């Protein structure tokens, strides 16, 4: 058949052999080699590399392999300074990168051949700066995690320069689990309002510890920034009254990707987690729904572009990819109905900030 | 034993540079000035150019050092991205790095820890501007950052302020590099405090249009962040009281300062005739005393042990076998030169050093004292510049103040007779300071009144209109 | 102002619902210990804690 090769970068999650991202990429490729819509005249092989975690020098030399090997785009990583590391690999070598986790981006960068997915957190702090002047509050307190900086919540930060708005931050102990005197100096100053900044894990283990610092009454209102609060367990807290909400990408409600999230979760492909953790069991979480999105959508602007084929690029010494630079145009062109939502690209800056979002609330049921 | 062969990375230009190649040009000239006994290892530092911030060329010139057995590399100076990258592969092959530049990267602990840096860490850079903030008893200031890593290199100074509109309002300045509508912004939000942050050439975009908002006069306190402060020249807002403080961080005390300003003095009128040399860029300094820190800790090193370079390639992974102990001979030096003390703590930041604070005086600058490592700041050190002819208002009301025959000039001296012009003319006989009268704006005495402000000779005085409201107000 | 626990259970969620909705503070439990952990784990979950 007609050979068309992705390539991955993946980091060594020792849950498994594979973590989430590399078993969304693994599995999405197999159901776009088994659909006969998508590219039925070509057969997306991968080559994929596992590179270890905070390792930009590692990263690199896989990548310029994996280039090396003659790759039609770079997929992952997703820890920024290995992404920002392969990001200008590629835009030397002239291969599409399509990030899928949320990179810190150097304001003054200009690599024009690459692609964000997850949605671009300027945007989506606009919509939690939107429920905060919805739920018409003033005292709000930001608690982000300090893996990234504020420079992702630079909306809320310059919002109460335009605004009436009272945004006193304050920073997770990164080294450990427990928020206790956090959570402790958060109740004692009467901190009632308060965004949330982390990853779903981090979510999961701060709302234990704010439960059994009693936390979780009327009174407080959590709004939750990472797109898996769907993917929390409230049955600890369904009853006591929290008003939590949080924003939801996947299309959940939609029946021919709730199909998928279910064979996604029918076999456990997705690896058993720690059920006495805090987070629920059977689920796809974004992460995994944002890369099976990202090799589709690739899929879709290799369809847009026959002759293509794939050249061996010699790294660190020599030309860019031919074709590429008309690949990159048909990649941001791109758009497609997904898991994630519809996918179209701000066709300046390359990131995705247009999108449909999904306000759930933690209500009885 | 062969020699000290070292990288230098730069990040400036051929032609009006910063100067680190005269910089590290002269260094080296000095350390093989030192006559030592034996004829030791004589220094040599090379130089290897890096044209755009991008981690593909920079991973490119480092896999290009890393052969030609070098003992540790530094630089680069203003780009961050390509430092990242620099720190990670040295990093790992254990080649020590000295950080002369800022550090806008997000820094990881699991990123290890073979890096010192010369130039302060941005906690501490927030934690003196948050001191200079207390010791204005906290006004309702504002950040004007110029770019969103301003967020990450005032990460400190952010979270400790309850971010309001009325303690610290954070302000971004937009893609058009154009400051006029946030300094509105400032000037009708009643903040008096400016912060702002940026290199040189945005910060003076944002003072040059300040001035020509009208917002320089000594109401405004700006706090310019950038510690490449003092090269900036703000002739045209250098102003009789103009509160516009800065950092600075050099021991001019220093032997080799004036020649080493003259040395690039020379070295910039040569290179280009584009402007006047307007004083050593940190940078530069912070190269010089980098090089120096190398060679310091490295004859420590030679002086227990014997060293051993070994050309090492980007492709194998062959770890230079003196790695952790060079960087304890490292974090364990103590330099006296152009950026005052180096001494480093256990995380490879730098402590035990003193910011001189500058204000910008008449011709150049003129210190507010010192902000230390650890301890406080002394604000007195040169003198605390807390320390930093009027106008007579009046109504007109007979028998009081009564108009003179208001042909000849009715102004200062003809302008009324009666018991109020005479008090005011013994008032301020006594009290010795000239003030000259003008008639009142309304007429009325003027009431307290209810569309905010008060009415007339009231609000003459309320909205700082005239001094000294000397004429019968009840 | 007296409730009764529900005996044939301890799904006293609608009297602790009861209870908070009719902002009773001071509360006199009298059960047994095992009662008493159960009304308890019951009073965390519906934040009565």
């Amino acid at each position: 058949t007609h050979v068309l090769r992705f390539g991955g970068i993946f980091e060594y999650v020792e849950s498994g052999p594979m973590g989430a991202e590399e078993l969304a990429f693994r599995f999405a490729v197999n159901t776009i080699n088994r659909n006969r819509t998508l590219l039925p005249n070509t057969t997306l092989t991968y080559d994929t590399q596992k590179i270890n975690l905070y390792d930009s020098f590692e990263a690199s030399k896989k990548a310029c392999d994996q280039l090396s090997l003659g790759v039609a785009a770079i997929f992952g990583p997703s820890h920024s300074s290995s992404a920002n590391a392969v990001q200008s690999i590629c835009n030397a070598l002239g291969v599409p990168h399509i990030q899928t986790r949320w990179k810190h981006q150097v304001s003054d960068n200009k690599d024009s051949f690459y692609v964000s997915l997850y949605p671009d957190f300027s945007s989506l702090s606009r919509a939690i700066l939107d429920l905060v002047q919805f739920f018409k509050w003033k005292t709000v307190t930001v608690v982000y995690d300090d893996s990234t900086g504020l420079i992702r919540l630079q909306e809320l930060i310059k919002a109460p320069s335009r605004y009436n708005l009272r945004l006193k931050i304050r920073q997770l102990p990164a080294d450990t689990k427990d928020a206790k005197p956090l959570l402790k100096e958060m109740k004692r100053g009467k901190e009632f309002h308060v965004i949330f900044d982390c990853s779903h894990e981090m979510a999961a283990g701060i709302l234990k510890q704010a439960l059994a610092m009693g936390m979780m009454t009327e009174y407080y209102h959590y709004i939750f920034t990472t797109l898996d609060l769907f993917a929390l367990d409230v049955e600890p807290y369904r009853y006591s009254g929290v008003n939590m909400t949080g924003f939801r990408i996947l299309n959940t409600e939609n029946t021919q990707v709730s199909s998928i999230i279910e064979k996604w979760s029918m076999e456990r492909l997705q690896a058993p987690p720690k059920p006495d953790s805090g987070l629920l069991d059977g689920f796809m979480t974004t992460d995994a729904a944002l890369m099976y999105d990202a090799v589709h959508v690739v899929s879709v602007a290799v369809q847009q572009f026959p002759q293509m084929t794939v050249s061996s690029l010699q790294c660190n010494r020599h030309k860019p990819w031919r074709f590429g630079t008309r690949f990159m145009s048909l990649i941001k062109e791109a758009h497609w109905e997904g898991l994630t939502g519809r996918i179209t690209f701000n066709k300046t800056n390359g990131l995705r900030t247009d999108f449909d979002l999904d306000v759930i609330s933690l209500k009885e049921e | 034993l062969s020699s000290l062969r070292m990288a230098a990375i730069l990040d400036d230009q051929t032609v009006c540079g910063r100067g680190e190649r005269l910089a590290l040009a002269l260094a080296r000239e000095q350390i093989n000035g030192i006559i030592e006994v034996p004829a030791k290892a004589r220094v040599e530092v090379d130089i290897f150019e890096l044209q755009r911030d991008s981690q593909y060329e920079t991973t490119d010139t480092m896999c290009q050092i890393l052969p030609k057995g070098v003992v540790s590399v530094l630089g680069p100076s203003s780009s961050p991205a390509s430092a990242s990258t620099v720190s990670h592969i040295c990093g790992e092959k254990e080649i020590p790095h000295i950080k002369v530049g800022p550090e806008e990267t997000p820094r990881l602990q699991y990123l290890r820890f073979a890096s010192v840096s010369l130039y302060p860490s941005n906690e501490d850079v927030s934690l003196a501007v948050s001191r200079i903030l207390k010791s204005f008893n906290y006004p309702s200031a504002s950040l004007i950052c110029a770019k969103a890593e301003c967020l990450l290199r005032l990460e400190e100074l952010v979270r400790g302020f309850l971010i309001s509109k009325e303690t610290l309002s954070v302000r971004m300045l937009d893609d058009s590099r154009d400051p006029t509508p946030l300094l509105k912004e400032i000037r009708d939000d009643k903040v008096s405090t400016i912060i702002i942050d940026a290199n040189a050439s945005i910060s003076h975009l944002v003072l040059r249009k300040a001035s020509e908002l009208g917002m320089t006069s000594a109401f405004y306190k700006y706090i310019l962040t950038t510690m490449d402060f003092p090269i900036l020249h703000l002739d045209g807002i250098v102003e009789d009281s103009s509160n516009i403080l800065g950092f600075s961080m050099f021991n001019t005390s220093h032997p080799f300062y004036p020649e080493f300003v003259r040395s690039l003095n020379m070295s910039w009128r040569e290179n280009c005739e584009a402007s006047t040399y307007p004083g050593p860029a940190l940078s530069a300094a912070l190269m010089f005393d980098a090089v120096h820190v190398v060679v310091s800790a490295v004859r420590e090193l030679n002086r227990s042990q014997e060293i051993g370079v070994k050309p090492l390639a980007c492709t194998s992974a062959n770890i230079w076998p003196h790695g952790t102990s060079l960087m304890n001979y490292l974090r364990m030096v103590e330099y006296d030169g152009l950026t005052g003390r180096v001494e480093f703590n256990s995380k490879g930041q730098r402590t035990n050093y003193t910011l001189r604070i500058l204000e910008k005086s008449r011709q150049g600058h003129r210190e507010i004292g010192v902000w230390y490592s650890n301890r406080t700041l002394a604000m007195n050190a040169t003198t605390l510049d807390i320390n930093l002819t009027l106008v007579v208002t009046t109504i007109l009301e007979n028998p009081y103040v009564m108009r003179r025959p208001n042909f000849q000039a009715l102004s200062g001296n003809e302008r009324f007779e009666g018991f109020c012009v005479d008090m005011l003319r013994e008032l301020a006989e006594l009290l010795r300071f000239r003030y000259r009268l003008r008639l009142v704006e309304d007429g009325l005495y003027g009431a307290p009144e209810p569309n905010g402000s008060w009415t007339g000779m009231v609000g003459e005085l309320i909205n700082r209109k005239a001094d000294l409201a000397v004429a019968a107000f009840t």
